[PDB]
Formats: C-alpha cells, structure tokens, sequence
C-alpha cells in the first residue's frame, strides 16, 4: 500500500507542471500565426516577382 | 567591306523596337495583399472546462 501513496505524492505536484507547459507551448503556436502570414507574404512577392 | 555595310545599315536604320509595359502586364502575374491577419480564437475559457473534466472521467487514478 505505501508504494502506492508514495507515486501519487510526487504526481501531485508534478502534473501541475505539465499543465502549465502545454498551455506555454500552446502560447508560441498564437505567435505562430504571425509568423505564417509572413512566410505567405514572401511567398507572394517572389512569386510575383519571378513572372515579371 | 560588307561586313561595314551591314553594321551600318542595321544599327542606323533600327535602334528602336516596340516596348510596351502594358502589354507585358497581361503575361506577368498581379500583386495583391495578403488576407485573414485574423487573431487566434480563445476556447475554453474559464474552469468549467475543469470541473466538467474532472468530473467526467470517472477514472481519475486507476
């Protein structure tokens, strides 16, 4: 029975942890769509550039 | 000799050729700006997501 309590004692805390970072992770990818409209606009640009 | 006459004859008599911008317009392709700058969505707003999680899965720790 102690085996048990003592994995889920160190979980407790733990989890709180991983809850925190995928929410951080999350945050850069909001970021990241700036960054994708970028990438899109040179696309465009070149594009255009390389038929004149 | 002749070699004198041709390259008088071409470079005097044609030194201008048709050039219009416009109709090289038609070949090339149209700039135009970028759409949808749209900002993220923001889902699941506050902890009734949680409560509703905990709660739902039955097996919290099995």
């Amino acid at each position: 029975r102690i085996d048990s309590v003592s994995q889920l004692q160190n979980v407790a805390e733990t989890t709180k942890v991983l809850f925190d970072v995928s929410k951080e992770t999350v945050e850069l990818e909001s970021e990241a769509f700036e960054l994708k409209q970028k990438v899109e606009l040179a696309h465009e640009a070149k594009a255009v550039l390389d038929s004149w | 000799n002749v070699i004198q006459d041709l390259y008088l004859r071409e470079l005097k008599d044609t030194k201008l050729a048709p050039s219009t911008l416009q109709d090289a317009e038609g070949n090339v392709k149209p700039w135009n700006p970028p759409q949808k700058p749209n900002l993220p969505e923001l889902e699941l707003q506050g902890p009734e997501a949680l409560k509703a999680y905990t709660e739902q899965n039955v097996e919290t720790a099995h």
